[PDB]
C-alpha cells in the first residue's frame, strides 16, 4: 500500500454505514445520496480533483455506486433487500408494484453473486472505488489522472485478494466480472425512474430529482 | 446546473 | 491451458477473420451473425453444451461479440470502423446519419483503447469467449455450467498475458476494464436497432431480424 | 428461432 491504501478505503466504507414500496425506496434514495457524497470525498485523492470533475464523477455512478451498496447489505437478507431507511422489501413486495423484473435481477445477478463469494467490504469499497474513478465519463478534463487512478485502485485490490484469499486464484476476475452487469442494472434503474417523474405518481424529493435533472 | 450537490462539495 | 486453450481460441480467431450507411453497417451486422456461429463452434466446449443453451447464450450475446469483432478490426482506421463488407466507414458519415453520439462512443470508449495498448487477437477471442460465456443469462438451464466454461477462459487468458508480456502487469484487469463498456455500449446500440425497426425504414436481414424478436 | 437453430443443428 503505497498510493492507494487498502484500508483507507475501507475506513470509508465503515464510515458512511447505516404502503408503496416504490415510495419508499426513494425516499431511501434521496437519503442515501447525501451521504454518498461524503463517501466519496472519503476516498484517497478524490477531493484532489476539480470539483466540476468530482461532479461528473458523481453524477456520472450515483445509480452504479448505491446499488452495490444496497446489494451488499443484502446478502443476509432472504428474498428481498434492505433499505438505508430500515424497511425491508421483499420479492413480493416489489412484484406487487410493478418492479419485480428488475427486483429478480438485482437479488439474482449481483446479492447471490456477491453472497456466494462472502465479497468483504474491502472488496465493496474497492470495487466501488473502480467505479467512481470511469475515466470514460463524459467532460472529464484529465482523462489521464482519473485513468490511472483506476490502475491504482486495482493493482490495490488485486493484491490484496491474493493475500486474504490465496486458495482462489480467481477472486479478482470474478469480482471485476459483475461490474458489466452492474452497469446493465444501473442504467435500467435510471429509466424506471424518468418515468416515475415522468408520470408524477411518485414523489421524488430533491437530491433525486436533481440527479435526472440534465447536464 | 445542479445547486445541492455542490454545496455538498464544500462541505 | 490444456482444458481451455489459448492456443485454439487463436484459431477461432483466424478462421473466421473476415447506401445510407446505417444500413451499410446493419448489412455487415447480418452477414456476420452467421460467421459468429462459427465461431462460438470453435471455442471449445460450447457445442458439447445443450443446444436449448447455446441459444440463449447467443440471443443475448450477439450485440457486444460483434461491436468487440469490428473495433479490434479498426485500429487501422483513424477515425472509422473496419466493417466485415470491406468499406470503411468514417465518422462524419456516422455524424451526418444522426448517430454521431454512439459512432463516436465506439472509438473513443474501444478502439482507442484498443490501440493504446496494442491488444492482440488472442486477447480479444479470449475477452469474447469470456463474453459468450454468460452465466447470467435467463433460461440457462446450468447456469453454473457456463459460470465454470468463463472461469477456464479468464484464467487461460492471465497465464498468456503474464507469459507474454511479463512487463505488463496490469494487463489482465486493463483487458476485462472494456467489458462494462461493451455492455453500455451495447444496450444503447440496441437501442436503436428496434427503433430502426420501428420506423420501419432502415432494412433489416432475416438473421438481425431474428435477434430482435421478443425471446 | 428457427434460423439460429438451424445453424447450430449441423
Ligand atoms: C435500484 C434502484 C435505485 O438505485 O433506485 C431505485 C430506483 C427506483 C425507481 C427503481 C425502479 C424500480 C425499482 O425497483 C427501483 C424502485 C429500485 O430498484 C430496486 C433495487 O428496487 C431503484
Ligand atoms: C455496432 C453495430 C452493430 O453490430 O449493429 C449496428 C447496430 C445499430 C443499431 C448501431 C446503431 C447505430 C449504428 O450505427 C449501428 C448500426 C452500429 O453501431 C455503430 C455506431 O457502429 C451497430
Amino acid at each position: 500500500n503505497e498510493d492507494m491504501p487498502v484500508e483507507r478505503i475501507l475506513e470509508a466504507e465503515l464510515a458512511v454505514e447505516p404502503n408503496d414500496p416504490v415510495t419508499n425506496i426513494c425516499q431511501a434514495a434521496d437519503k442515501q445520496l447525501f451521504t454518498l457524497v461524503e463517501w466519496a470525498k472519503r476516498i484517497p485523492h478524490f477531493s484532489e480533483l476539480p470539483l466540476d470533475d468530482q461532479v461528473i464523477l458523481l453524477r456520472a455512478g450515483w445509480n452504479e455506486l448505491l446499488i452495490a451498496s444496497f446489494s451488499h447489505r443484502s446478502i443476509a437478507v432472504k428474498d428481498g433487500i434492505l433499505l438505508a431507511t430500515g424497511l425491508h422489501v421483499h420479492r413480493n413486495s416489489a412484484h406487487s408494484a410493478g418492479v419485480g423484473a428488475i427486483f429478480d435481477r438485482v437479488l439474482t445477478e449481483l446479492v447471490s453473486k456477491m453472497r456466494d463469494m462472502q465479497m468483504d467490504k474491502t472488496e465493496l469499497g474497492c470495487l466501488r472505488a473502480i467505479v467512481l474513478f470511469n475515466p470514460d465519463s463524459k467532460g472529464l478534463s484529465n482523462p489521464a489522472e482519473v485513468e490511472a487512478l483506476r490502475e491504482k485502485v486495482y493493482a490495490s485490490l488485486e493484491a490484496y485478494c491474493k493475500h486474504k484469499y490465496p486458495e482462489q486464484p480467481g477472486r479478482f476476475a470474478k469480482l471485476l466480472l459483475r461490474l458489466p452487469a452492474l452497469r446493465s442494472i444501473g442504467l435500467k434503474c435510471l429509466e424506471h425512474l424518468f418515468f416515475f417523474k415522468l408520470i408524477g405518481d411518485t414523489p421524488i424529493d430533491t437530491f433525486l430529482m436533481e440527479m435526472l435533472e440534465a447536464p | 446546473k445542479h445547486k445541492i450537490l455542490h454545496r455538498l462539495l464544500q462541505d
